[PDB]
RNA sequence: UGUCCCAACGUUGGGCCCGGUGAACUGUACAUUCCAGUGCGGAGUCUGGAGACACCCAGGGGGAAGCGAAGACCCUAUGGA
RNA sequence: CGCUCUAAUUGGAUGGAAGUAGGGGUGAAAACUCCUAUGGACCGAUUAGUGACGAAAAUCCUGGCCAUAGUAGCAGCGAUA
RNA sequence: ACCCUCAGAAGGGAGGCGAAAUAGAGCAUGAAAUCAGUUGGCGAUCGAGCGACAGGGCAUACAAGGUCCCUCGACGAAUGACCGACGCGCGAGCGUCCAGUAAGACUCACGGGAAGCCGAUGUUCUGUCGUACGUUUUGAAAAACGAGCCAGGGAGUGUGUCU
């Protein structure tokens, strides 16, 4: 009578105290939206980052209030970066073989969004009972 | 010879336009006119052995 | 037309620029404040030299128009202007809750601001607001 | 061309189109504006009244260079398009007719939606001075209503 | 002899309002400005003040170093005729 | 980082591919990825290659479109109808 | 097809076919510029590179993000007190002790709380900074040059030889 996700869910991975700590660093620091300059002034110039080359640009010279430009100083911690918010380092998945090798406790499954329905039905079962969270489950009324 | 096939001419300073190869009023031959030339095309002379 | 001010200031015999500035001080501290007895504020130096400012003041102007006060009324309340950023919303919430009046419109006297004191008895080179008004041409309807 | 778009119930509505129309788009705009609300009945007596000088229609928005007239209430500049008007007259005559033939009071029923939208230009070209020739066109409108029972 | 002193009144067609028809020039953006100053020394946009409720109609054109034309002048090019 | 096509290895799709629209996540970033709607048949990844491979600009080119604007014109000619 | 409407083989309405008519004729998909209608935010006393970063208002179906707030406690870098006591200075004020103590960003735990609630997205308000971009140039916001807007198109390629 009521929609509910497959699998688990609510499952969190396991951290070190030094992988939350970064963790939640990154979460808290984040970062300048990075988009291309005045990209806002003209709808031909789309926000994907561009390296501002003009000789005068202010943003360029770094004026304060041009926005900041792209450095390696603004990178994310090695022991955290590019994981998912929940803390789980993901794992693509195209079908049930690819679940073989992934640990359900500090990885989490995300099933390519190009796979099918009657697919995705048995990678999600085995999953779980791999005990493997699954990032983007099948709602089914229950 | 693709593109090459006019006689296009430019009108030069004069009447508001970018000195462009024109004919009959089209912008021709040059790589940045549609209809115009490609500027470095595959190549027949090429040794792609 | 009734104006509940917290605190209600005696001009006499004290130094217009000076209490201005306490004035404004207050008003942007959220109090609100009315001037009176502003005819007989005072301000120093040759009555003369003092007077060619103020009639400079009035003869300037032109089509987009610099409307200068001539009435002690309005002198002062110029006055406090320039020492308020009356352009800002803070800044013109502070003004409009700031009142200056010809004699005491209220039963209770004003108090007089520390520092802001003339005393008659030690100077002679000083003039009245009431009397730069006069020169001015204001109609002396205090 | 265009598509209803909102939604009705056609238990409790009904509806009608104008389809490329060449009649002034900006007039479309004004006139749909004014008879929104009012109901099919008013809709007509209201066009007729414009269409006989009684009654300006109030001009909001492509208003350069036009007079004030009194009668516009709320606003200044008004006209008497009696051209796009009259295709008006046929679009309420359509739906209220659709209206009848379905059980409904035509007349009575309220005017619940109804926007002129631009469908194209019929091209045509003007010989000028110095040799050359410039556009010379015919706005295309599409217009929808739809009226609803009170 | 209205060229002028020194302008007036009148006529016809426009102009203005209404129906219908219906373009073009121009447009980096923002834009209610004014006075000063500053700045590549000739600013609606910077600084300081002043002024400024929004919209619309008619007008004569002060400004946008207005729009139109990659200065016909001047010099330069191991240019052309 | 991304684009095209080739090859080897290996996957996805009518239980809904590419694309598009809106939205969630990641990456300093190029850009990657998922969800929903639309769509209705194709689409990847890794490795080694291939190259008519990346645009804000050139009074750039072609097409489409807005403001201009319901504006100018639809008067002027010795033929005022 | 039939029916209604209409001056009407137009168009419109209803209806029929098909998985789909938002496949109904330049009839697969259907971006942007842009237009109509409408939703959210702002709005007729107020100022202009249109934003970046902070922080407030209001707005938010699900999914793909799940955090956030307050008492208290633990940890506690640089820095770092009040009060009190004593002692100096014409005075503003200072020294010594209390004391490198109380405090101190982040992070964590207990208890309580929020689900438009935290993130995020839209818009708007406040603060700080801020006169586009590319080019020419010693010097560009420039009263120097370019572009109306969007989409698509648009510039180190081949042979031979040398290094
Ligand atoms: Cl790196
Ligand atoms: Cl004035
Ligand atoms: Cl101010
Ligand atoms: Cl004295
Ligand atoms: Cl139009
Ligand atoms: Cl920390
Ligand atoms: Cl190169
Ligand atoms: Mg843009
Ligand atoms: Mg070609
Ligand atoms: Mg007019
Ligand atoms: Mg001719
Ligand atoms: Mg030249
Ligand atoms: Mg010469
Ligand atoms: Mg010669
Ligand atoms: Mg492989
Ligand atoms: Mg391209
Ligand atoms: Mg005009
Ligand atoms: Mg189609
Ligand atoms: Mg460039
Ligand atoms: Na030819
Ligand atoms: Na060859
Ligand atoms: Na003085
Ligand atoms: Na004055
Ligand atoms: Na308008
Ligand atoms: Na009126
Ligand atoms: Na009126
Ligand atoms: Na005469
Ligand atoms: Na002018
Ligand atoms: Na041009
Ligand atoms: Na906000
Ligand atoms: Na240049
Ligand atoms: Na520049
Ligand atoms: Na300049
Ligand atoms: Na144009
Ligand atoms: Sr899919
Ligand atoms: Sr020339
Ligand atoms: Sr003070
Ligand atoms: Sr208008
Ligand atoms: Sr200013
Ligand atoms: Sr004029
Ligand atoms: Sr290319
Ligand atoms: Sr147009
Ligand atoms: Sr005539
Ligand atoms: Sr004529
Ligand atoms: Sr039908
Ligand atoms: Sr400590
Ligand atoms: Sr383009």
């Amino acid at each position: 009578t009521e929609l509910q996700a497959r699998g688990l869910t609510e499952k969190t991975p396991d951290l070190s105290d030094e992988d939350a700590r970064l963790l939640t660093q990154r979460h808290r620091v984040g970062k300048p939206q990075f988009n291309r300059q005045d990209h806002h002034k003209k709808k031909r110039v789309s926000t994907s980052w561009r390296k501002p080359r003009g000789q005068l640009s202010k943003q360029r010279r770094g004026i304060k209030g041009k926005g900041d430009t792209v450095e390696a100083g603004f990178r994310s911690p090695t022991a955290v970066r590019g994981k998912h918010p929940s803390g789980f380092e993901e794992v693509r998945v195209h079908n049930v073989d690819d679940l073989e090798g992934v640990d359900g406790d500090t990885e989490a499954v995300r099933i390519a969004s190009k796979v099918g329905a009657r697919k995705r039905e048995r990678i999600e079962e085995e999953a779980e009972d791999a005990g493997i969270r699954v990032l983007n489950p099948t709602y089914v009324e229950v | 010879y693709a593109g090459l096939r006019t006689p296009a001419e430019s009108f030069g300073s004069g009447r508001g336009q970018a000195h462009v190869p024109k004919l009959d009023g089209r912008a021709r031959r040059v790589p940045q006119a549609v209809k115009g030339r490609s500027a470095h095309p595959p190549k027949t002379e090429k040794d792609r052995s | 037309a009734e104006f509940d001010a917290d605190v209600i200031v005696d001009a006499r015999d004290c130094i217009m620029g000076r209490v201005a500035s306490q004035v404004a001080e207050q008003a942007l501290d959220g109090e609100t404040v009315a001037v009176v007895n502003a005819e007989r504020a005072v301000i120093t130096g040759r009555e003369e030299q003092i007077v060619e400012k103020y009639e400079k003041r009035v003869d300037i102007g032109n089509d987009n128009g610099y409307f200068y006060p001539k009435r002690p009324d309005g002198i002062f309340k110029r006055t406090i202007r320039g020492m308020l950023p009356h352009k800002k919303q803070r800044g013109r919430e502070a003004f409009e809750s700031v009142r200056v009046y010809l004699g005491n419109p209220y039963d209770e006297d004003g108090e007089v601001l520390d520092g802001t004191s003339l005393d008659r008895l030690s100077n002679i080179k000083f003039v009245t607001l009431g009397e730069i008004s006069e020169t001015l041409g204001a109609n002396k309807t205090w | 061309g265009i598509s209803y778009s909102v939604e009705a119930d056609p238990d409790t509505t009904a509806k009608a189109m104008l389809r490329e129309r060449q009649m002034s788009f900006k007039h479309s705009k004004a006139i749909a504006r004014e008879i929104k609300g009012k109901t099919a009945g008013e809709a007509v007596d209201y066009l007729e009244a414009v269409i006989e000088g009684d009654q300006p229609v109030p001009f909001k928005q492509h208003n350069s260079g036009v007079g004030h007239k009194s009668k516009v209430d709320g606003w200044d500049a008004g006209r008497y398009p009696e051209k796009a008007s009259k295709a008006f007259l046929d679009l309420l005559e359509n739906a209220v007719g659709n209206a009848d033939h379905q059980g409904f009071d035509g007349e009575a029923m309220t005017i619940k939606h109804v926007a002129a939208h631009k469908v194209g230009e019929q091209q045509g070209r003007k010989p000028r001075a110095m040799g050359r020739a410039s556009a010379w066109n015919s706005p295309q409108v599409d217009v929808e209503l739809i009226l609803e029972e009170p």
